């Protein structure tokens, strides 16, 4: 979750 | 409205306003102590869209706001924003005029005295209250217990207390203050959630992480075997659906968050922990007080609704205190509210109505009257 | 019989949701009654057409917009039957072979309908009272002043509370109360009345006479006599407290082009004669004026039919509501003396005179 | 004429002028944004035969004209021809004087600022408008929806938008712009019609192909099974009578034309597609915005009257967005006009009448005033 890249 | 002169009991610890009337079970208004403010431009013309959102409305709009807590570690940092919080408290939520009601504010021990003094100046000068009184928050947390003997831990959003009291007499040399509380646990949980893979950095995402901490955290009675228990299998993993979509699954972060409360080295804070500041507050008391503090160890504010923190608490204070002592951790499930509830008791006492700092005594002695009438 | 039509939602198609009538018996009997094709009027409640240039594409109303089109068709049909009725009374006695003529008129207009739970209607009532006192304070007082100064007497009488500030409070095209209600019915988003009072608190409440509780610079903040969802207006007579409930629901006059276009084919030579806007050879593309446009334009029509004339006043007083011929209640008449503005009238008429004439009939 | 000072709402996206008055249902004048010009010599003496044909008259004479669009990808390329288009707009079609009316122009986000600036210079210097305002076109497309929260796709003749807005606040970092739109689909359809056997190369034949695209194209909810459906039988073939004689019969070209909109590799354009630029515009917004963008996904300009593009649109955004999200594609059948309709709403607002860039403020601050008053 988050990001793009993060989950 | 209110057909009487019932006293207001307003209780902003550092992260949650809970206000209401005296002689009352629960606080009438409980809302976040935030003031939100738009960080990009308004485009729909004819919208309203005021340039300040206080309280629960700010969490209704937190995707387009920068949320900002006006009170940090029990110290009011923004004074105009705290005046927004108080203005919203009296006039919008509790929906009453402060001119008609004496008000009971709370703060922590060992605070800057300009917090207490400027809080009195804002109550009389701005809101024109007839009377006003600051109150030590853990003391009121013992008023809700129905006890006059006990040591009180509460641990709100910015401060934790340990005020010991014996037979009605507080022991102000044996008082404590640690600035490790639930907003620090929220920040540490947000860090170790970044360790798992989930990046929360915005103030609104900080509010999401705070929700994960409230819903989905416990305290781990034995931290090492719980740690290896989470390392062995996935029976401690638990999923949380974030707002708007993606689900997360947290493991050892579920109990590493309040272990910081029992072990402040995790957030890099040199301290003794909650369990040792209680025992050190008891050992600073006299010899003939201590078993009446052991059997009356009240544990009654916010950030104590972690499941098992009374079990960890008794289990660790018993290891510090001598044997043949009866360690009773009082954790009354109405806590998170018992500072307000004891405020309601104290403001509804009949002996107390000459202890209000009144106007024409504020006007006579300036704002420093709080350091001779309050405590 | 048009009011029994109630609507229910319907999901397809996805965006926006269709409003669908519930029981078609009342619609079937009013379409049998007025002799209109039933599915034309049935589609005139749920659908409105837009028509740019030789295209007839039909879009979907909300359920709330379907009750607004229902009620707008009702009250426009009734108000327009009333206007046709007055016009038909007019064309029996008409100034045939029209020449330069002179008129003596009688205006049966209300007084200050100040009710315990005021609404949008009593707001328009007190407003056209504000324009009415403006046609006293403009016409009569300023002809006193041009007369008094013109006949060589040295006065400029002491002061008057002008009402241009109150007209500026309500009929201003940008800062008015009616203009922010026209906004409120043109705003995208949730258009409830508490957002209207919040808008009045926001930019309308820099005003001396607009008195609200939660306004911006609120001097009336600590007052328990003001409740929420209300606002006072300090008129020239006194303060009138307005409930905002139903305010934005009763601004709405969404008589769409397809309602008049449906009812233009509807049977009678009356309902067809009521709506010339429903002619497909009469392309009236404008949006429907809601109620500040309509009632404010009707006040402006009234002021067009009064500024060319001399006014002479009747101030009419009831003693009690129980229709008694002997009983003279003091409090109700003191209410009416306070809000008909009579002591201020006595103060203004004590300026210098009570009588004026030319020389020659006075000497004669 | 017009007995009031009603504001003009002129809306040239890139391929169709739609202009009219504020406070109005539909645009009064809708005509092609072309200027035609004779490419061979006039022989009938005493004819008139002006050497410029603007608007609908150019399509009446397109067999002897070279049609030329003065506005390409939302950028005005020919300025004198756009002045022909505006001159014909005010003085011939809408038949009014620009000196008496404030005008509301529209353009796309992420445009060259000399387009906006020179458009303001031409409105004040040439047509002498009293006030003027450029407006972001998808924002106005949300004004027509009656919503203050939603993400807007419109896709006119030269540009597509995806402007996300939450509670009246736009998210200009989350804004999008793709230069794939209906004129590109017209050119691609003209290419694959050359693949079937029908050669269209002239600008007038380009206008014929555009008509084939409007009458006779849909979007194919599942492109592979629709493709094999057209490969199996001739149940998807449909005939179109060309002007002056010969009939054509198109098959898979009926749905390969707007599949380029969902898959821009067909026209050789490196992009993500319409459905992924919506989802990427939503994911660039904050976490607490996204379900209110999922349920309010307005799809409201031209080139969206392909049958089933809301079905393909929801069917593909649902595959991108997480489950337990409510994907609502708003496709209000009054679109192709809703940028104008929301222009009519915005120009008829009473809060908006101090947001007009007025003259004596244009003369005070030059033509760069648009970058402090408009957006
Ligand atoms: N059910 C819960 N479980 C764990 N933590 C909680 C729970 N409810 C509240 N908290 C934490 O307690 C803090 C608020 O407690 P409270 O004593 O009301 O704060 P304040 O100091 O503002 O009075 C917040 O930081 C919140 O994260
Ligand atoms: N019914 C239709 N089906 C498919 N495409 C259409 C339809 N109507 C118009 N279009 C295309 O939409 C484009 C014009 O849309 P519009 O939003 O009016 O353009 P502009 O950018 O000029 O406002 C043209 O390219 C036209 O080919
Ligand atoms: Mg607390
Ligand atoms: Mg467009």
């Amino acid at each position: 979750a988050x990001x793009p890249a993060w989950x | 409205d209110e057909d009487e002169t019932t006293a207001l009991v307003c209780d902003n610890g550092s992260g949650l306003v809970k206000a209401g009337f005296a002689g009352d079970d629960a606080p009438r208004a409980v809302f976040p102590s935030i003031v939100g403010r738009p960080r990009h431009q308004g485009v729909m013309v004819g919208m309203g869209q005021k340039d300040s959102y206080v309280g629960d409305e700010a969490q209704s709009k937190r995707g387009i706001l920068t949320l900002k807590y006006p009170i940090e570690h029990g110290i009011i940092t923004n004074w105009d924003d705290m005046e927004k919080i108080w203005h919203h408290t009296f006039y919008n939520e509790l929906r009453v005029a402060p001119e008609e009601h004496p008000t009971l504010l709370t703060e922590a021990p060992l605070n800057p005295k300009a917090n207490r003094e400027k809080m009195t100046q804002i109550m009389f000068e701005t809101f024109n209250v007839p009377a006003m009184y600051v109150a030590i928050q853990a003391v009121l947390s013992l008023y809700a217990s129905g006890r006059t003997t006990g040591i009180v831990l509460d641990s709100g959003d910015g401060v934790t207390h340990n005020v010991p009291i014996y037979e009605g007499y507080a022991l102000p040399h044996a008082i404590m203050r640690l600035d490790l509380a639930g907003r620090d646990l929220t920040d540490y949980l947000m860090k170790i959630l970044t360790e798992r893979g989930y990046s929360f950095v915005t103030t609104a995402e900080r509010e999401i992480v705070r929700d994960i901490k409230e819903k989905l955290c416990y305290v781990a009675l034995d931290f090492e075997n719980e740690m290896a228990t989470a390392a062995s299998s996935s029976s401690l993993e638990k999923s949380y659906e974030l707002p708007d979509g993606q689900v997360i699954t947290i493991g050892n972060e579920r109990f590493r968050c309040p272990e910081t409360l029992f072990q402040p080295s995790f957030i890099g804070m040199e301290s003794a922990g909650i369990h040792e500041t209680t025992y050190n507050s008891i050992m600073k008391c006299d010899i003939d007080i201590r078993k009446d503090l052991y059997a009356n160890n009240v544990m009654s504010g916010g950030t104590t609704m972690y499941p098992g923190i009374a079990d960890r608490m008794q289990k660790e204070i018993t290891a510090l205190a001598p044997s043949t002592m009866k360690i009773k951790i009082i954790a009354p499930p109405e806590r998170k509210y018992s500072v307000w509830i004891g405020g309601s008791i104290l403001a509804s006492l009949s002996t107390f109505q000459q202890m209000w700092i009144t106007k024409q005594e504020y006007d006579e002695a300036g704002p420093s009257i709080v350091h001779r009438k309050c405590f | 019989k048009l009011g029994n039509i109630e609507f229910k939602p319907e999901s397809r198609m996805n965006g926006l949701d269709e409003s669908k009538i519930k029981d078609k018996n009342e619609l079937k009997e009013i379409c049998e009654l007025t002799s209109i094709d039933q599915v034309v009027l049935e589609r005139a409640f749920s659908f409105r057409t837009v028509e740019a240039k030789q295209e007839k594409v039909s879009t979907t109303l909300n359920v709330a917009q379907a009750y607004y089109a229902r009620d707008a068709l009702a009250k426009n049909l009734y108000s327009r039957l009333f206007s046709w009725l007055v016009n038909r009374i007019n064309e029996s006695i008409k100034a045939q072979t029209k020449v330069r003529k002179k008129v003596m008129g009688v205006l049966d207009i209300y007084g200050f309908e100040i009710f315990e739970d005021n609404s949008f209607e009593q707001f328009i009532i007190n407003y056209c009272n504000e324009k009415l006192q403006q046609i006293f304070i403009e016409l009569t007082l300023k002809e006193e002043q041009e007369e008094y100064i013109r006949e060589d007497i040295e006065w400029t009488h002491i002061d008057y509370f002008n009402n241009a500030i109150i007209c500026d409070l309500i009929e201003n095209n940008t800062n008015g109360i009616l203009a922010m209600l026209d906004e409120e019915c043109l705003r995208p988003g949730t258009v409830t009345d508490e957002t209207f009072l919040e808008k009045l608190n926001q930019v309308c409440a820099t005003h001396q006479h607009f008195e609200s509780r939660m306004s911006k610079c609120s001097r009336f903040l600590n007052d328990t006599t003001l409740p929420h969802s209300c606002f006072r207006i300090q008129h020239y007579a006194g303060k009138v407290l307005y409930q905002v409930e139903g305010f934005v629901d009763k601004n709405n006059d969404l008589l769409y082009r397809d309602l008049s276009q449906a009812m233009w084919k509807a049977g009678h030579a009356l309902i067809k004669s009521l709506f010339p806007e429903g002619n497909p050879a009469k392309v009236n593309l404008k949006r429907p004026p809601t109620a500040g446009s309509q009632f404010k334009a009707s006040v402006a029509t009234l002021m067009k039919n009064l500024q060319t004339k001399n006014p002479n006043y009747i101030r009419c007083i009831k003693p009690n509501d129980k229709k008694a011929a002997h009983i003279f209640s003091e409090s109700l008449v003191c209410h009416q003396i306070r809000y008909l503005g009579l002591l201020e009238n006595v103060r203004v008429r004590r300026a210098g005179y009570a009588f004026r004439q030319a020389y020659e009939p006075c000497l004669e």
